């Protein structure tokens, strides 16, 4: 029940990554040219450009928007071992200035992504030796100053983080890590994090055995209220899993909270290695793109059971 | 080893070699039908045969010659060693035909190993040969319009070779155990750097100095700036490598397939990590592909079995997602945008799209009539409707009650302490006398109206002006008046004729033990297809007591079921059966059970299983918000919801109805804490100035701020088609980055006509910070 | 699926003098399409010896009408019918 339409804008070399802002009025495209746009929608519904800048010495990977409330602020990461921020000042032309860099990293930095603003403005970074760091701004009125607050190491390849998206009060802080090492070894390939505060530092939690297979993507689901988190695992084919916390016992409060893992959807439609996964707004649509030049949507039934509910062709043609 | 080839120049026209070659040109087939002995490319692609050729058996090498005229003119070199030049054109003026047909044969009998054309000059064609015993092994011959021009590799095996894309007089070579470049100007001045891998030499055409071999499995990769060791290895794979190639209308993109693969496999060495892929053009196993040399990112395969496939190699795609459902994806250099069809059919459409369409629409906003929001819903759903009814009837209730809470305790709560029943031994086929409890619950049911009124007369004369004669007739024979139920099924079947054998049939009950019409309507009853009438049946069927078949029906309504059970099951058993009935309500999520729990912890669990079902917290929150105890509004769940629906509101940019839904709640919910923002404090004494001359302040009746316009002191009075007291013109404004300000009228057309703060020596542009 | 209803029906075959199936049966089955089940059902119905409305029933065929009168019927009303 999907249709297709091509949107009128024009670009000279190869897009990597698109993403939206919060509202979905702003768009962020990086090219293959170290080049990075950025467009408007206007209230006749087309899109313009508005700023356009080279940044780093190497190839960009991501680049990423940060919550509207702590204003304008883009992130993108690099292969030349940065991540830089940026933010906007106009004065009305746009005037895009970065800000801050961090170059702790010893490998490229693989990917980036923003905290949820319930927990201030913290930032995560994923490399390519195994090393994730969080970073936070303690001030929001000056981003050029960052701290790093944590480092983790992972023994593996880090290729792609996601952050839980919960919002209550009685989950704690979770991110979850991929990799893509394709050692002729079987080990596991999906790791999570749980921040404890009577330590003030992140343990790993559960480790996902069922996952072999390198992973490219990695995405939680939003929670909307919720009893279970979901989350989505790209790699020859698309996983879907459920983990539901068990019953803490008020005897005693120890470590990270134990986890039942309960597989729910594993799709093959496309025969190849699938890219990338994502999320609407409310959690209940997946759109997952793979080798095979489609994109398949994904939702549930009446029985709670999930099935393709639409295809398409990265050339716009509907199938 | 079978091949395919475009046309240098031309982009419709294409050759395969094998034991017959056959030359194609490709035509669309979109508008038209499978023409006749046209091959079906693609979906809307047909390829028309050009023209066969068996004049060359036993086919070793071929190239393709590259000057314009004559087209289609190719170069096959035998096993033999003979090289023989044709044409597959329809060429009528041949330009010198002295050159069709033209064969060199060598000296010495050795196979052909490899031959190609030289590109800056057309009439230089350069073949390498089987290693002879003492004689040179590759040779570059002039076709023209005796000898070779030139002749090297003495004692040599030359696998393959190539020319320099710049350098006209430039060739790479691959000996026995070694690689070879060679210049036109000097046979002896030659680079060799013994190598294993010598098959398949190629340079990517738009980095000239690159360029790639492979041995069985394994593929290296070498620099011509800093040759001497391999720049790169890639993986090797199980399969015997078959065919490399670069893409010339992609930048470092090499693509490889082994022997018996149905998959080609594709590397980007763009990056100065080398990204892998794999593409399956077809089920079956290809033989060779060729890139299009012109057509953008476009390839064809052959199959062995005479079956070619054309193909877009597509890069990788990106995916974005929006707040109104529509899915924005990259392909390459173009964006698309994904929406749902705007079909009738609104019942399929997904949840947030539903949500953002009640939200446009009022919905739950009607606190006058409660049971009017399932028909703002929408769409047609049976829980919306069950839900909406009971809370209206329970609104009905309390209002009643209050002209004269126990209510929304919920059925169970209220049966818990009924008390003094006595079960019926036998049917008397002919309310009052029940007990007060059980009252109550056919009132919530809806069956009896308002009032100790002994009769259900008007809920079937309106079940029956409502057409659904079936239920009518089961609710009048749960009532236990069989003529009525008869006269009912006489009436329905007057319109619209089943309903009246299902009539003449319903006389025949007796209380036999061994009753033939028991015994078949018993066995023959769940036949039927209406679940009303199988439900009947089974009341009329069942003995004393055991109405397990009526009970445990979930085609029919709860409200029915829950009424039959409330008139006519002894209490005792009641209390287990409404327990179990409230437990599955719960474990499934179904919303008709609130009338069971009613707005306590219970309910708030089967919600909570009701969101995880389907995710819709705008029910959920509307729905708790109705009346709900003090205790219920304080559980963690049902805040979590609303706050995520206000998020969700603001994530549509709805801020006016978040605005009327925060109203609603703060004032159905007294516990909620509105926002906090930020107040003004005297100067002199540091206190508040909000809630003796109004423009005064209360504390130290000192004056206030004077505006920076009028030059007078602010200040407001404080304590329908009436008087104002308090005019919006006269409200506080300030800049919050300069702190100065004045009354709101006189700053409003202030920065109307200017752009800077209107105080002496101050340069905030104080309206221009906003946006 | 009218055929079940009409077996279901059929099964409540009374000789009561003032059994309610009696009552209804005989008015409703008038109203039915299959000539067959009218002349089943008048039968049923009917009154001892005076099997009336079976045998003057047009739109069934005659030999059936003519086996039952002959397996039933007294001489003299057999003749005389
Ligand atoms: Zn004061
Ligand atoms: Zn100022
Ligand atoms: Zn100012
Ligand atoms: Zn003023």
């Amino acid at each position: 029940m999907f249709v297709a339409r091509s949107i009128a804008a024009d670009h000279k070399d190869l897009i990597h990554d698109v993403s939206f802002d919060f509202h979905g009025r702003r768009m962020a495209t990086c090219s293959s040219d170290q080049s990075v746009k950025v467009w408007d929608k206007s209230e006749s519904g087309d899109w313009h450009c508005t700023a356009s800048w080279k940044t780093h010495s190497g190839s960009v990977w991501r680049v990423t928007w940060a919550h509207p409330e702590f204003g304008q602020v883009l992130a993108s990461c690099s292969f030349d071992r940065t991540a830089a921020v940026w933010e906007e000042i106009v004065g009305g032309q746009s005037h895009w200035v970065k800000r801050t860099t961090l170059v702790d990293s010893r490998t490229s930095v693989t990917d980036v992504k923003f905290a949820p603003k319930h927990m201030g403005l913290m930032l995560a970074t994923c490399s390519a030796d195994g090393i994730v760091r969080i970073y936070e701004a303690p001030d929001v009125m000056n981003l050029s100053q960052w701290s790093l607050q944590h480092e983790i190491s992972c023994k593996l390849s880090c290729s792609c983080i996601s952050w839980n998206p919960s919002s209550s009060r009685a989950h704690s802080p979770m991110i979850a890590v991929g990799s893509d090492d394709s050692s002729p070894n079987a080990m596991a390939k999906v790791q999570i994090f749980e921040y404890n505060e009577n330590t003030r530092k992140y343990a790993k939690a559960e480790t996902l055995m069922t996952v072999t297979d390198p992973v490219h993507d990695i995405a939680f689901a939003p929670n909307l209220g919720r009893s279970f988190h979901i989350l989505a695992i790209a790699t020859k084919d698309v996983r879907i899993f459920t983990l539901k916390p068990v019953r803490k016992e008020l005897t005693s409060s120890g470590g990270p909270t134990k986890f039942e893992i309960h597989i729910v959807a594993q799709f093959d439609n496309h025969n190849s290695q699938v890219w990338r996964v994502s999320w609407n707004i409310t959690g209940t649509v997946l759109a997952s793109s793979g080798d095979d030049g489609c994109v398949r949507l994904w939702k549930a039934n009446y029985m709670d059971n999930w099935k393709c509910t639409g295809i398409l062709k990265g050339n716009g043609s509907p199938v | 080893k079978p091949d395919i080839l475009w046309a240098p120049h031309h982009v419709d026209r294409f050759v395969v070699c094998d034991s017959e070659l056959s030359l194609y040109h490709v035509e669309s087939t979109v508008n038209s039908e499978l023409k006749a002995g046209s091959l079906r490319l693609s979906e809307d692609s047909a390829a028309t045969l050009l023209s066969i050729n068996s004049d060359t058996p036993y086919m070793k090498c071929v190239a393709w010659y590259l000057n314009y005229d004559p087209e289609c003119l190719l170069a096959v070199g035998q096993a033999n060693g003979r090289v023989v030049l044709t044409s597959l054109g329809q060429d009528h003026n041949s330009k010198f035909k002295d050159l069709i047909g033209k064969e060199f044969v060598p000296k010495h009998a050795r196979q052909c190993n490899t031959l190609a054309w030289n590109p800056l000059d057309s009439n230089w064609l350069a073949a390498g040969l089987d290693k002879h015993r003492a004689d040179f092994s590759v040779l570059i011959w002039d076709i023209c319009s005796t000898k070779p021009l030139y002749e090297l590799g003495q004692n040599d095996a030359c696998l393959s070779l190539c020319w320099l894309p710049r350098d006209q007089k430039l060739l790479l070579a691959g000996m026995h155990r070694n690689l070879a470049i060679f210049d036109l100007r000097n046979t002896s001045q030659k680079m060799f750097v013994n190598t294993k891998a010598v098959q398949g030499v190629t340079v990517d055409p738009y980095f000239h100095d690159r360029v790639a071999s492979f041995y069985e499995g394994q593929v290296a990769i070498w620099d011509l700036r800093k040759f001497e060791k391999p720049v790169l290895t890639l993986t090797e794979q199980p399969k015997p490598l078959t065919k490399v190639a670069w893409c010339p209308t992609r930048t470092g993109l090499l693509a490889t397939l082994t022997r018996d693969s149905n998959i080609i496999r594709l590397y980007d060495m763009q990056h100065t990590t080398i990204i892998e892929r794999s593409v399956q053009p077809c089920d079956n196993y290809i033989a060779s592909f060729a890139w299009h040399p012109t057509s953008q990112n476009r390839m064809i395969v052959v199959t062995p079995n005479r079956t070619m496939s054309d193909f877009t190699v597509f890069e990788r795609i990106s995916l974005a997602w929006s707040p109104i459902t529509s899915l924005m994806w990259a392909c390459g250099r173009h964006l698309y945008e994904c929406t749902e069809e705007e079909n009738d059919n609104s019942l399929e459409k997904d949840i947030a799209t539903k949500m953002r369409l009640r939200a446009l629409s009022r919905y739950g906003l009607d606190t006058e009539q409660v049971w009017r929001n399932h028909i703002l819903a929408g769409n047609e759903d049976p829980q919306l409707k069950s839900l909406w009814y009971t809370l209206h009837f329970m609104k009905q209730y309390t209002e009643d009650m209050d002209q004269k809470s126990l209510v929304y305790a919920g059925i169970k709560s209220i049966v818990k302490s009924s008390l003094g029943m006595v079960e019926s031994s036998r049917h008397n086929w002919s309310i009052q006398n029940l007990n007060e409890e059980r009252i109550l619950a056919l009132q919530l049911c809806g069956w009896i109206k308002k009032g100790t009124d002994v009769d259900v007369g008007p809920f079937l004369n309106s079940l029956v002006q409502e057409g659904e004669w079936e239920r009518a007739a089961a609710v009048a024979l749960f009532n236990l008046d069989i003529r009525r139920a008869i006269q009912i099924l006489n009436e329905g079947a007057s319109s619209e004729l089943n309903l009246n054998v299902v009539a003449m049939a319903l006389s025949g009950y007796t209380d036999e033990k061994n009753s033939l019409w028991r015994e078949m309507c018993s066995t023959l009853r769940l036949q039927l297809n209406n679940p009303y009438l199988c439900v009947m049946f089974a009341f009329l069927t069942s003995e004393t007591g055991s109405y397990d078949g009526v009970l445990y029906e979930n085609k029919v309504a709860v409200r029915d079921r829950v009424a039959f059970a409330c008139k006519f099951l002894s209490d005792t058993q009641l209390n287990r059966y409404i327990e179990k009935l409230t437990n599955e309500m719960k474990e499934a999520g179904n919303l008709e059970g609130i009338l069971l729990t009613g707005l306590t912890k219970d309910g708030v669990d089967l919600m909570e299983s009701y969101v995880d079902r389907t995710g819709d917290v705008q029910t959920a929150s509307y729905c708790m918000l109705q009346g709900s105890p003090l205790d219920v509004l304080k559980d963690e769940r049902v805040q979590y919801w609303i706050e995520n629906y206000r998020n969700l509101l603001d994530a549509w940019r709805f801020w006016h109805k978040r605005a009327e839904f925060d109203i609603h709640r703060s004032k159905l919910d007294p516990s909620s804490k509105p926002l906090a923002q930020v107040f003004v404090s005297c100067n002199f004494c540091g206190k508040s100035i909000s809630y003796s001359k109004v423009t005064s302040c209360p504390g130290c009746r000192k004056p206030l701020p004077r505006c920076a316009l009028c030059l007078i002191n602010m200040g407001t009075p404080v304590s329908s088609k009436d008087k104002k007291l308090a005019q919006f013109n006269n409200w506080f404004t300030w800049c919050h980055n300069c702190r100065h300000g004045g009354h709101a009228g006189h700053m409003l057309s202030w920065f109307r006509d200017h752009a800077e703060c209107p105080v002496s020596a101050c340069t905030c542009k104080c309206m221009q910070l906003d946006t």
